């Protein structure tokens, strides 16, 4: 009876209804607290991800298998019980595994048997007393694994993670404010291609960092780094294309960064920068750069060196001008320039035909250019001009952007 | 059990999305229509002023001590009761009322307690027995009253005007058809600067208005005044400078306004004069003069004497024969002669440099001439002619004006 | 039954229309004087700000899984018991928390649990005997806290704000009528950006605020200033840029305030200021010189030097005449000359282009000249004035001012 009401409850056209995309541009259906799961909802060939949050008595029928694109579990909060066909099933079409789990309450256990699925998260306290990284040491089995993701605010490094690494590509870990003691530990994680430590406060650069070749993304956002003076020793590394040190407090980048020339992507954004020396601005192949919310007070001489850029964010700092170091730039295509102190926009940003977006959200900015009137490319859409800047424009300027914008 | 539907029927937002300007450039609550205040309005400390509309048997609590900003009232038709800490509260922070009484319980007499009040609007349906009213008596308690207007049916004037001779700066009736009478109330003002007699029936200069000593503003608007004599003393007012005499039945306007040599403020529009003096152009300080609508029929050639003249509304008036003694003085910028009988318009006018207004609409005119494109502060918008006549113009001459 | 009730008359639609919208343009929802929180409320998806006012002894459920985009949780004398995968999710969501309280004991304490918050409003006395700060003491165990506003007459500044104040960038402290004793505590406190001391009853500028060197915004409102020399070392400040020195009892203004050109707002209206020195007009970066409400009776030339000025507002001053170099300042925006006694007003105001919202009701004004009618952008609701005043502009100049009221 109870099926049978939940089964009225929510039929096809309702679960249709429901159907979303996530970010990852897949097929999404957000079941959350209900007494039992659905069948109608596992007769949709089409869902791709489905996601269980905090839904009690589970108990998954071998109708799993009418799914056809599932490779996407968001189990969250749930204790997942499934038979041996329906086992067998998730044995060869399940990849992505997410958990959220309450310690040893919430985590299934079926997981282990699985050796054909390719990511998996995990995210929930592992630490416990008596319980030292005890509950993830069954994770052996799993071969095909390639991408795992933890957020479970470690207060140490956990061996068994290292044990399990080695056929790993991409880890994240987040420690949400805790001290994470890697100890030179990860010297054996030569496999790792993308390493974040998001929140790991650190307030130094681990020496293991320097010995992974494999690494193209460094990411240490919200570190609350200072002073940089570990990346003298990050010139042994040739494979880091793009370091994040953003949402940080760096007060001065050092003259030595300036010798990456792998380095492709700099997030520095919402930093204490004060003035960014020219001779950083030596690599020009800087194809994304995130620098806003910082306290550079000009721009400096060696962005004119730059010429292998797509963006700059220069939002929220005391730049009055576009110099002609920005100008020697032919490639620039989103300008994150807005709540600035920014005073015009000389002559040559109108030579700037393919420019995508620019941010001016509180700049102090005189009016728009007429040699922006020589670019019907960039539309009202495209562009985010405040609206009483934006009516400076001729009649006819103004009838263009708008026939563009509808054209 | 209402004042608890009241509280939840009116939600504070719904008071606040209510909040408004009022014609005092204060925060004005319009309360219309309800049947007592809700207990949300004192939710909003920032608010200025309240404007009660026939909300009778209201009882304010003491939470009028949250508003903090509240330095005005408008009660329209309410018979408002208050409470003890509130009336101190009001006491020692309003300085602006406005209650008008179409019945005399909506007059509450609550109000006249405090002492802090400045301005006073007392608009309503006054009875003919004034001096009755102690109500009225005790704005000798208000000691700081400087503004009062009373919109009502004021036929003597009470002795509460006489206890507030000195703090009195602004002094306004509009009494709607009634003989104003007791002249000795309007002699005791002594420090009075403003003295804004509306219809008050008059059928002459009272002598209490001219035992005046210390008047900036004298309006006598609507009422129907005979002549201006007495003006051998007119002197003792140094201090005015403004004569607000329009929509009245005057008819001339003798030499003794040569008395007040301070006059800036002159007005004379809609009266029954026929023609202009030249003793009136004579004095030369005025730089205000008011003549439309009236029945003059030509200019005496003595207002070139008049240079400081700065306005000279002729507009709508009988006059034919404007002479060239006018065009000579060119301090005038406000220059009004739509409507008129003029026939051609004179082409010595550039000496105006300074000549923001000229109105020419209804007046037969035979050509535009090019000296209209001589005018330094003119502008088209400024320039307010007919479409046709536009067209007769010279494009140079159209771009004159019409380019900013 | 209540809750259940509540949750079954509290539609979703009545939701829908009573959403609103705050000053930061997100969409708002006020719970005011109810038995509990309905679930249809947390059934939302779209709502950002949930506003919780006069709440008795509610328990959050988990169902605010599907409130994704909220993110300011206003807490108006509510006592909440919170679930815990409720708590995870404001754990891993939640950024700003508004705590209004009457007894210490109405603050909940699983706020600390808090790691994504930023924005702490912490309205009400938390100055009690061994509850001083003590209560307040797990706020250490916040990490990204921000902005820390404290209306609770502080009798002493805490300790807690010395240890946790080298990662906020907001201290907004009301005492309604308590002086601080700083003791110059804030040294430890270097990172922040805009210091609001309201209602604090100072009598005098400590020099807490002078050590600092990253403050922009320096409100000191209602601190009872008498006297504002110590400006002189506002130099050292060298990047403020709001000095808020309004509703205080600032007599004069001493000249080394020309010393400090960095500032562009300065707030000095509702003070007891009688002459404006000249030196004060040395100031080119001044944009919004409000000294409204004040003793001033004359307005000096230098005004014309002030280009960037936009928003002068001299409102109920004993300025009789305007001189012309005050329209030398071509971006004048608001002209707020209310309650003033300007005589009569230049046509010069006819060369101004940016002014849109000009004040004169409640003047000694004459006549409106011409001119005013020059300016483009000026419409009948930017020229707020008395009707017999705007009649004096002529019909074809009032046709085009009511028209930009129409048009």
């Amino acid at each position: 009876l109870r099926q049978l009401n939940l089964n009225n409850e929510w039929t096809l056209d309702k679960l249709r209804q429901r159907l979303t995309k996530n970010a990852q541009d897949k097929l999404e259906l957000h079941l959350f607290m209900l007494s039992g799961i659905p069948d109608t909802v596992f007769d949709l060939v089409e869902l791709e991800v489905l996601k269980l949050e905090l839904i009690p008595d589970v108990t998954i029928p071998p109708s799993i298998a009418q799914l056809t694109g599932l490779k996407e579990l968001w189990l969250y909060h749930t204790a997942a019980k499934i038979e041996a066909p329906a086992l067998a099933f998730l044995r060869e079409n399940l990849r992505a595994l997410h958990i959220k789990f309450t310690d040893i309450k919430e985590i299934p256990l079926w997981i282990y048997s699985l050796k054909t699925l390719e990511e998996l998260h995990l995210t929930g306290n592992l630490s416990a007393e008596n319980n030292r990284y005890i509950v993830i040491d069954g994770l052996r089995e799993l071969k095909r694994l390639k991408v795992l993701r933890l957020k479970s605010n470690l207060s140490k490094l956990p061996q068994v993670v290292t044990d399990v690494g080695v056929h790993l590509q991409k880890l994240s870990i987040n420690n949400e404010g805790t001290k994470l003691i890697v100890l030179n530990s990860l010297k054996k994680m030569v496999n790792l291609t993308e390493l974040e430590l998001i929140r790991c406060d650190l307030e130094r650069i681990p020496h293991s960092i320097f010995s992974l070749h494999n690494l193209q993304e460094i990411d240490l956002k919200d570190n609350n780094l200072k002073t940089i003076e570990e990346i003298i020793s990050f010139q042994h590394l040739h494979r880091l294309t793009c370091l994040k040190l953003w949402y940080n407090h760096i007060a001065y980048i050092p003259i030595q960064i300036g010798n990456l020339t792998n380095l492709e992507r700099l997030y520095l954004n919402r930093n204490k920068i004060e003035k960014i020396p020219t001779q950083l601005f030596y690599c020009r192949k800087l194809r994304y750069l995130d620098l806003s919310h910082n306290n550079l007070t000009f721009l400096p001489a060696d962005i004119g060196l730059l010429q292998n850029l797509q963006n700059l964010a220069v939002t929220a700092n005391r730049i009055e001008a576009l110099p002609p170091e920005l100008f020697q730039c032919r490639k620039l295509r989103a300008l994150h320039l807005g709540n600035n102190v920014l005073q015009s926009l000389p002559s040559r940003v109108g030579e700037l035909t393919n420019l995508t977006q620019i941010e001016l959200r509180g700049n102090r900015l005189e009016c728009l250019p007429v040699e922006l009137g020589e670019c019907p490319l960039l539309k009202r859409s495209g562009l985010v001009v405040e609206e009483d800047l934006f009516s400076t424009l001729p009649p006819e300027v103004k009838e263009r952007l708008w026939r563009a914008d509808k054209e | 059990l209402k004042q608890l539907n009241l509280n939840n029927e009116w939600t504070p937002d719904k008071l606040r999305q209510k909040l408004q300007t009022n014609a005092h450039n204060r925060l004005e609550l319009p309360l219309i229509m309800l049947s007592g205040l809700p207990d949300t309005v004192f939710e909003i400390t920032e608010l200025q002023s309240l404007k009660l509309e026939i909300i009778k048997n209201v009882m304010i609590p003491a939470t009028i001590a949250q508003l903090d900003n509240l330095q005005e009232l408008c009660l329209h038709q309410c018979s408002v009761k208050i409470h003890s800490a509130a009336l101190s509260f009001l006491k020692e922070n309003l300085k602006v009322l406005s209650v008008k009484f179409d019945d005399m319980r909506e007059l509450p007499p609550w109000m006249y307690g405090l002492r802090n009040l400045e301005e006073l609007y007392l608009v309503g349906s006054l009875s003919h027995d004034i001096s009755k009213n102690v109500t009225l008596e005790s704005l000798r308690d208000l000691k700081s009253l400087k503004i009062l207007s009373i919109k009502s049916n004021v036929s003597k004037i009470p002795q509460a005007v006489v206890d507030v001779s000195s703090h009195l700066q602004k002094m306004c009736v509009h009494n709607d058809g009634t003989k104003l009478v007791m002249l000795n109330n309007l002699k005791k003002m002594t420090n009075l600067t403003e003295l804004e007699l509306v219809h008050c029936d008059l059928e002459r200069i009272p002598h209490a208005v001219f035992s005046l000593l210390s008047l900036q503003e004298l309006d006598l608007k609507e009422n129907n005044l005979k002549s201006i004599e007495e003006i051998v003393s007119f002197q003792h007012l140094r201090k005015l400078t403004v004569l607000k005499l329009w929509y009245n039945s005057i008819a001339y306007i003798p030499e003794h306004i040569k008395k007040l040599t301070s006059l800036e403020r002159l007005f004379f529009s809609h009266n029954k004069v026929e023609v202009l003096p030249s003793h009136l152009f004579l004095c030369n300080k005025i730089r205000y003069l008011d003549l439309s609508y009236n029945d003059i029929r030509f200019i005496p050639p003595e207002i070139g004497v008049l240079q400081s003249l700065q306005y000279f509304s002729i507009t709508c008036n009988k006059v034919e024969s404007l002479p060239d003694e006018l065009y000579f003085c060119k301090k005038l910028k406000t220059l009004k002669i739509g409507k008129n009988s003029l026939s051609v318009l004179s082409p010595k006018i550039g000496n105006l440099l300074f000549l923001s207004y000229l109105d020419i609409k209804g007046n037969h005119f035979e050509v535009l001439p090019p000296e209209l494109g001589d005018c330094r502060a003119l502008k088209r918008a400024g320039l307010v002619v007919e479409d046709a006549l536009f067209e007769t113009l010279p494009s140079d001459v159209r771009e004159q004006m019409k380019a900013d």
